[PDB]
């Protein structure tokens, strides 16, 4: 009785809560392609190779449409591609909003504009003798641009502003004060969707649109109640565009945080039970510092979440049978993924680094990260077989690109928490393309069994449909 | 330089003959106290491949080769520092009542 | 090789395919001890003191509590018979049944075990108390005449 | 051919478990397992000399690293021995040897025992009570009745 | 009590039977990895009686009594830091695999 | 959860084969000397579970399982200075020999 | 004939009305997850452990978005988080509606605003 | 048997402290005469996670 | 081995109801009831001394807390006894013992009765009307016709 075993999502218990939790694939990307005798094949995440150096760790990335080049802020120095195009203060994550006449990075509570001719100007009120309206700018939290205006939100308050059309440094001449007052919720983050200026409150999401008013003093932007979403973002950087909309993490005010996607003025969950348990495992401040972003390559449309001790990834194209989350990691133990702030420029993707002061470009023919080994895990779900025997356990692997004949450690559990002996089987052979990963004499399933496939290699691993001859 | 490559999984043989204690029992408890009493028993941990520590029931089992074997196969049992020992064979007799394992270190001047 | 009652039990389980080494799940040592007990019971049933099948088996004892470690002491050729036997015996313990090849091999092994004993126990009985030695034997001159059995 | 490893690899091939025709490389555990099984089968056949004899040599697997290396098997008995080994190790992997393998093992065992059976036929000497006829030299040499046993 | 007698030269056996590994091979390597890749390998030294540390050819050899041997005579092998062991018997099958082990030498406390 | 469970009781096995040294002999001598000579034999104390050190006769006796034994009971042998263990089999042979077990004499070094 | 039995909702009679009624699971939460051989597993309700003491029984709760902290009215004191931040009268349940410049609790027929400065 | 009042209460171990592979199994339930309904009652201070109920109605 | 509880637990093992290989712990009701069934089977076999005899001792289960403890059964009969007990308690759980268990029980019962059957073969004494031949001492001692019965 040749019985297939899925590996797109592994399942097992949790020794603390005694609850069944999903054992997520690690450094794998399920690809819904009709492969041989299976409906999909697991593909290792692309490796990272150092393109060139940088000053300090990476703090942000934005693809400047105006100059057709990527602007990346690493450490305390702002970089445009290879060159150094200005000095940025601060140490925490920074939000940028590129413009046609200036590239800006809201840092240290002030919106700093790096003009394209070299000069630097900071947002401040109009001069008192000018005669235009005087505001209370306060501290800048998040920024965005829409129709030639920079929109930023005062820190710790639900008010957001817009810059003037003529002189972009100062705010608008007469009408530059706007509030997300539908609820007593402070604005945690701001952004642009289509032609709307969103305003992610601590408990609500509002959409703003231009009214086209001409008379001086009239409110340029008017709220759009019909598009309101009654959820919120956990932290300032827990939002990102994803599938022609913004995904986010729910603020604890509305309930337990969980990854959401905005649709037609409504929030639809895309986080399984295990994902939201992992998210809830964090404290408020730790989860506030989390940042999430979108990465798209091949057929996958990833939604990478950079949590302090986890890096969850949502693969949109592989969610045919349900949400598909893979936990990326760096190193042999449970360290956090180093790659951060992915952006696709020119021909190949480039990503910053959380620890070192370097930038890496994704390379698809290797899985090593900065010339280091990495761990790929694959768990099969627990299934009840009583007094049965299993002999043939075969997984199809695309062999040949490897450097050395790397081997995988194959182990099976019986209670779903702790595992047995690690059996070592060759998985790739350098430049041999027809090897089969076959293990015989698996043994007898007493009550339950679950197989963990662990591969330690510097080359991509492509595992396909797993067949077990449960005789 | 300062770590020995050794037998990683310990061998529990019998006192009166050179044979492994098949289906033996080891109990681990507080210093200089009887570890059979459940109150005296101290936490005992498995160290699986993930680096986790999952605690298991105190009557650890011994296979036919002298190693410690969980419900399935070989595991790397872990205790804190001061573990007492009591080997009981399946028949119910006693083999060892090592009170303070820390007092079995080949160099007790260090302590 | 198979030199210990355990080696016999684990290798029989291997023949069934339950816990056969190179296996991801192995059976608890409690079940190995209990199958050792089953082997001991089967050999006690076979041996029947003098009369039954004599393999050269050595039974366990209290000075050696771990019966698994004890050297079975079987003949070198006899290890295959008890090997392939006890696989049919343990088969219903795990609710598995034994393959026809194992059944045939166990039958052949037991037949080979008893062949030498059966040849050695022919021993045609002596002449009865009434059969007389003929005049050909010189012992007729010694007054023995009729044969003496027992 | 001329080593135990080759015999056991041929048996595994015949099962189809591990062969180049299947792109499976013999598992070292499988190697040791089926070599031990071959040892047991050869011992059972040999039966301490009273049974079938093939010339096989039992290494000892005490001083060597492994018992499987070299075998005194006659060149004509290799087919029978490795087919029988394959048949005996068939249930180890839950497989069942194809009917051709079983028939080949039967034929090979029969051929192995043919010469030994012809050699063991012999004939018992005349009974102690049977006399030689008057037409013999031993009649003059006082032997007369045949020598017992 | 200052020194307690204890046997060095730890003994290696199989995982399911008490018979010792004969002419097997012990491989040492990084934590939680394949200790057969020379990239993953870790240097291991011989600590003689005089204390003169010397490097050794990597694949360790085991005598018939489950003890490391080099040039015939038994030796004591020491690693530089934590390591993962994969014990192979004579044929090439793995006796057992462990990802993380640590047992600091009790000797050379004077140093 | 720091240390690994491990049998501390020492089992002595022959160097060239996997058998216990049944009814063997252990001589515990001074540093860098042959312990067989009566003069080069230090006093070896037993340490009981309560911790009552008591002196015994030098030519230690090994039971059939390899563990040291006194009066048919397992004991732990301790010495107040560093020694040179010398194990001899029942037939009589230098199965093992250690120049200095701990590699530093604690007694003198204590100053 | 191995037959499975659901437990997400039990059935039975009602000895007063003689009508079939649903015997509901008690202190359990059905979770639609593909477990072993079944489509869902019953999970016990999470337990309660005392975080800290409070004055009187609980009468209301509201997550104040403005101050990013929870305001809980127990007994006769409007506890914010753990520290008492006002005196509230009455004994029945009271409804609150947090605001950006004042936290209020409609009690005893009057809307009382507890301003954030005291 | 009638869906209102219940029979004898049988006690079966449900958790074991720090053991992860116990099975809650009861044999010899009996003969279903007309109707039957099982009530599982657990008194504990630790979480109970009950899964699909299997009965061998032979 | 040496107690009724061990025999009945071995029977439950072989039937597959409760064993460590199945991660099932014997039910105390099953313990008591299958011990009772073993007692009944032993009584039926023993047949008050005319039938098969094994050395089994019938406790009494009147003064003791429970009948199941210790058994005088010969070491050679344990396999047959617990196989037969498993076969007899098979229908209690609606299970049916596998054909191997039934064959083993038949073999064991045959072996247990073999020695008693050989001992009981004996031979009847000569009929009362059969006389001594003239060649006897009892011919002179006036015995002649053989002693009846």
């Amino acid at each position: 009785p040749i019985q297939q075993l899925p590996m797109m999502k592994g399942m097992g218990k949790d020794f603390k809560n005694a609850d069944y939790i999903d054992y997520l694939p690690v450094n794998m990307l399920a690809t819904p392609k009709e492969i041989l005798n299976s409906s999909g094949y697991l593909r290792s995440f692309p490796g990272i190779t150092k393109r060139y150096d940088m000053n300090g760790v990476s703090r942000g990335v934005e693809y400047n449409t105006a100059q057709n080049a990527v602007y990346r802020v690493c450490g305390g120095k702002l970089y445009k591609g290879e060159s150094e195009v200005g000095d940025v203060a601060g140490s925490g994550r920074v939000s940028m909003a590129h413009g046609r006449t200036s590239q800006a990075v809201g840092v240290n509570g002030q919106l700093v504009e790096y003009r394209y001719d070299g000069t630097v100007k900071t947002v401040s009120n109009w001069p008192a003798d000018s005669g235009f309206t005087q505001y209370e700018l306060g501290s800048v939290r998040d920024i965005t641009r829409l129709r030639g205006r920079y929109a930023w939100s005062k820190d710790g308050t639900d008010s957001w502003f817009i810059t003037d059309l003529e002189d972009e440094s100062h705010p608008d001449r007469y009408s530059a004060q706007y509030r997300a007052e539908s609820q007593p919720d402070g604005i945690i983050g701001i952004g642009t969707w289509r032609d709307f200026i969103v305003c992610f409150g601590s408990s609500t999401i509002e959409y703003f649109s231009l009214t086209g008013a001409t008379t001086a003093g009239a409110a340029l932007y008017v709220a759009q109640p019909s598009l309101m979403v009654q959820k919120s973002i956990a932290g300032t950087y827990c939002k990102t565009p994803f599938a022609d909309s913004y995904a986010f993490i729910s603020h604890p005010a509305t309930g337990a945080p969980s990854v959401y996607i905005i649709g037609s003025g409504q929030a639809s969950p895309i986080a399984t039970a295990s994902i939201e348990k992992i998210i809830r495992s964090y404290t408020a401040e730790e989860m506030a510092t989390g940042v999430m972003e979108t990465l798209r390559f091949d057929s996958h449309e990833l939604l990478i979440i950079h949590l302090p001790r986890h890096v969850l990834v949502y693969d949109a194209s592989s969610s045919q049978n349900g949400p598909q989350w893979c936990v990326l990691k760096t190193g042999l133990y449970d360290d956090v993924y180093r790659g951060v702030d992915f952006m696709y420029e020119g021909n190949q993707i480039t990503c910053g680094d959380k620890s070192e002061a370097v930038v890496g470009q994704l390379q698809f023919d290797i899985s090593s990260q900065y010339d280091k080994q990495q761990e790929h895990l694959l768990f099969t779900p627990l299934f009840k077989a009583d007094n049965a025997r299993c002999f043939d356990l075969e997984v199809e692997s695309s062999t040949g690109v490897a450097q050395y004949a790397d081997r995988l450690f194959l182990s099976a559990t019986t209670d779903g928490i702790n595992y047995g002996r690690e059996q070592m089987i060759e998985q790739n052979e350098p430049f041999v393309y027809d090897k089969r990963v076959l293990w015989k004499r698996v043994g007898r399933i007493r009550r339950l069994i679950g197989f963990k496939l662990r591969v330690i290699t510097k080359s991509p691993v492509t595992l396909s449909g797993c067949q077990i001859r449960l005789e | 330089a300062n770590v020995v490559v050794s037998n990683p999984r310990p061998i529990f043989t019998e006192s009166r003959s050179f044979k492994a204690v098949a289906n033996g029992k080891i109990y681990i408890g507080q210093i200089d106290t009887d570890p059979v009493n459940p109150a005296n028993q101290i936490p005992v941990y498995i160290e699986n491949e993930d680096g986790s520590h999952v605690q298991i029931t105190q009557p650890l089992i011994i296979n036919a080769a002298g190693k410690i074997v969980y419900n399935g196969q070989l595991v790397k049992i872990v205790t804190v520092q001061g573990h007492s020992m009591a080997i009981y064979d399946a028949n119910g007799s006693q083999v060892d009542y090592i009170a303070n394992v820390l007092k079995y270190d080949p160099d007790q001047y260090s302590i | 090789q198979i030199k210990t009652k355990g080696d016999l039990v684990r290798a029989a389980l291997r023949k069934l395919g339950v816990a056969s080494d190179a296996t991801l799940t192995d059976v608890e040592p409690q079940s190995m001890q209990d199958a050792v007990d089953d082997l001991e019971a089967m050999m006690a049933e076979w041996y029947q003191d003098g009369k039954g099948i004599i393999t050269g088996y050595v039974f366990s004892d209290d000075e050696n509590p771990p019966a698994e470690g004890d050297d079975h002491g079987l003949r070198s050729s006899a290890v295959s018979a008890v090997f392939h036997n006890l696989a049919c015996r343990i088969a219903p313990d795990y609710a598995l049944e034994a393959t026809a090849k194992i059944i045939a091999t166990a039958k052949y092994g037991k037949e080979l075990l008893y062949k030498q004993t059966a040849i050695s126990r022919a021993k045609r009985a002596p002449y009865p108390s009434r059969m007389p030695t003929g005049s050909g034997n010189s012992f007729a001159n010694l007054n023995e005449w009729h044969y003496f059995p027992g």
